[PDB]
């Protein structure tokens, strides 16, 4: 009878575990996402000891400690230096399916990045470099867009062109 | 003291430096005059990591007794020692169970093959099956040994990396007598202390396989026991590293090691320093800056 | 840090670790082989049983094409025992390199004196500056291209020899880009240093 | 000693006792 008892106290757990897997990926705050966590943990750990000694409360535990570990990973993965091209690297490397637009946190969190933490971690790397080479080539498209080549009357003749030294340094540079 | 035994616990408390059959020395020399008593592994080994703190404090304070120059030692020396120890422990660790697995894996096909040489028993060819079973058998009691000794390897494993991993962190300075001096008296503190480590350490050769060490000669380094030790610090760095090389053969063997990587040559004393810096920081490439006499500070985040 | 200075323990080391490259090559085998008891020698000795292992199953009852596999067996027969002795024989060959390395010492200290007394050099003139090239190569003179060993076989002989010839050619060599007022100074400077080193 | 680095302070620590000992503390005005 002591079943039904942790059965019933876990079903609200699950209920809100799943509640959070239903939600779309692009949707996700990982900070209250461990906001959350943190509340449920916190919530399972005031159960009663005759509860606690059953095996389906040491898996949900497990369980929402192991979504504490991955967090981390879960926040690198909403780096904004991940795009289309790092979304189907993971796809290929990991051997799942996705649909970015339709991706849930809960298929992120049933797939293992504890296990796989190091494809992730690969992954993120290589978005790094290729935005930080991204955001230079945008910072050299929005200099010489918005550069003007500063006139100075001469003798009331024309407009001669000043700042040299700084014209030829931003263009070594 | 208390701040660096505790700093060393809670960053070694994920390594298994657990020893069931630790006998605790009659009378063991102690820093931190709070440690648990009786010490077990774990804290003799976080207190002997204080030690090498304390004994490099002294050095460096007898090196300027003596007139000699002296470099300042800061926290940030014992943080860069721990990662070296977890990083290091881990790696022999790894090592030495692939090894003792591939090995198991072995005996297992050396088992395979008696069954397939017994199989052909059953069948002038088999008379001679009589060597090859005497010659297989013979292997796999070797390997059997092998095995053995590698058990051996895990109980020297702590202390060993421990000395390696403070060579690694703390006496780069150093000149070759003085190295030696602090790493005869770190293993002497070690004996006293009861940790189990290997007696006729080489350093050079613990932490570099001859592929390496082949490749650096193949690369300009000239072929000596500081050279090889000095290479070493350039590969197990967790912090960048500062090359004192008055010869100039160090920024060669740099360059011919990283060229694959396309290293480019710097220095602050140039005027177009700050924008190459920003390059290789921007780009990932590697660099090598030359005359830090004139160290810019920019450089310090 | 990382220091690639050259100091008086560190060139004495690689005088006397030359010195017993040339002059008594066994012990250099013998050393060598004790720093490859490490690593090395173990890590050929399993990647041989890699080698092995992967002409081990490779087998449809075509293990005996000749009963002769136990070469490749025996390949491994032989290292393993021969690791097994210098394993063994690791406490004699430790006592023997140590008690001829300490005869070989006095050249070595010598060697690093003569060094930085010619590094020393640039106080007394701006001209009197040599390279540690300078002393390497007086070195390899000394030891590879000395006529005065030819046909000397004795090991004692031979590095009475090499020390002498050491003082006379540093010296010569030096002295020929030396004022003739100074030649005295440097020679007064290498008794000094043969004085130090001199038994008695 | 620039060539003997082993001492050198113990023997100039005597050498400017005495040079100190030998010069006057003082020269009146």
């Amino acid at each position: 009878q002591d079943l039904k008892g942790v059965w019933s106290e876990l079903s609200k757990v699950w209920e809100q575990i799943d509640q959070m897997k239903e939600q779309p990926w692009v949707s996700v705050q990982p900070r209250k996402l461990r906001q959350n966590l943190d509340a449920l943990l916190n919530q399972l750990k005031s159960f009663p000891a005759r509860l606690r000694q059953y095996a389906s409360y040491e898996f949900v535990q497990r369980l929402l400690k192991g979504y504490m570990k991955i967090n981390m990973l879960v926040i690198e993965l909403k780096s904004e230096a991940l795009k289309d091209r790092h979304w189907k690297q993971l796809m290929k490397r990991l051997h799942v399916n996705w649909v970015v637009s339709e991706l849930t946190l809960g298929q992120i969190w049933d797939v293992d990045l504890q296990k796989n933490e190091a494809i992730v971690k690969d992954v993120l790397l290589v978005a790094q470099g290729e935005m930080a080479l991204e955001e230079f080539l945008k910072q050299i498209r929005e200099v010489w867009n918005t550069y003007e080549l500063d006139l100075v009357n001469y003798q009331n003749k024309c407009r001669l062109i000043r700042g040299w030294d700084d014209l030829f340094n931003k263009v070594k540079e | 003291t208390e701040a660096l035994y505790q700093v060393g616990k809670e960053f070694t408390s994920k390594m298994d430096l657990e020893k069931p059959n630790y006998i605790v020395p009659d009378y063991m020399p102690v820093v931190y005059d709070k440690l648990p008593q009786p010490p077990s592994h774990r804290e003799a080994i976080v207190n002997s990591c204080v030690f090498v703190h304390q004994t490099l404090h002294q050095a460096n304070a007898r090196l300027a007794k003596r007139g000699g120059r002296t470099m300042a030692i800061t926290p940030r020396h014992y943080l860069d020692f721990i990662n070296h120890y977890a990083n290091l422990f881990h790696e022999k660790r790894s090592e030495l169970e692939e090894q003792q697995m591939h090995l198991n894996v072995g005996l297992r096909k050396i088992k395979e093959t008696v069954d397939q040489v017994e199989e052909l028993r059953r069948d002038a060819k088999v008379n001679r099956s009589t060597a090859l079973l005497k010659s297989l058998s013979a292997e796999r009691e070797r390997w059997e040994k092998t095995s053995e000794t590698f058990k051996n390897q895990m109980s020297t494993i702590a202390g060993d990396c421990l000395l390696s991993a403070a060579f690694i962190a703390y006496a780069g300075y150093f000149d070759q007598q003085m190295r030696q001096n602090l790493f005869t008296t770190w293993s002497h503190h070690l004996q006293q202390a009861n940790i189990q480590f290997r007696t006729d350490i080489a350093r050079t050769e613990y932490l570099s396989n001859a592929d390496e060490r082949l490749r650096w000669q193949a690369s300009s380094l000239p072929a000596d026991d500081l050279c090889t030790e000095n290479a070493i610090m350039l590969k197990r760095f967790n912090r960048y590293p500062l090359i004192i090389d008055p010869s100039g053969q160090a920024t060669e063997f740099i360059m011919n090691e990283y060229k694959d990587r396309k290293i480019t040559r710097t220095s602050f004393l140039d005027d177009a320093f700050r924008k190459n810096l920003e390059s290789a920081l921007r780009f990932g490439n590697p660099l090598l800056v030359q005359d830090v006499e004139s160290y810019d500070p920019v450089l310090n985040p | 840090f990382v220091n690639f200075t050259v100091t008086r323990s560190s060139l004495q080391s690689q005088c006397l670790n030359e010195v017993l490259k040339a002059e008594r090559p066994d012990v250099d085998e013998k050393r060598s082989d004790l720093l490859k008891l490490q690593g090395e020698f173990q890590l050929r000795l399993r990647q041989l049983e890699k080698s092995l292992l992967q002409a081990l199953n490779e087998v449809k009852g075509r293990i005996l094409d000749d009963d002769t596999i136990i070469t490749t067996l025996e390949n491994l027969k032989r290292e393993a025992a021969e690791v097994t002795r210098k394993v063994e024989e690791t406490d004699i060959v430790m006592q023997e390199v140590e008690t001829v390395s300490q005869q070989y010492l006095p050249l070595s200290t010598a060697c690093s004196s003569i060094y930085f007394t010619m590094e020393s050099l640039k106080q007394i003139h701006f001209l009197y500056q040599y390279s540690l090239q300078f002393f390497l190569d007086i070195y390899h003179n000394v030891l590879y291209e000395n006529p005065n060993l030819k046909g000397v076989t004795d090991h004692t002989q031979r590095l009475s020899i090499i020390t002498k010839d050491l003082f006379q050619v540093a010296f010569n060599r030096v002295a020929r880009g030396m004022l003739h007022q100074d030649h005295i100074t440097f020679a007064m400077l290498l008794a000094r240093i043969k004085l130090k080193g001199t038994v008695g | 000693m620039l060539e003997d680095e082993d001492a050198w302070m113990r023997t100039l620590h005597t050498t400017a006792s005495n040079w100190l000992h030998l010069i006057p503390q003082t020269l009146s005005h």
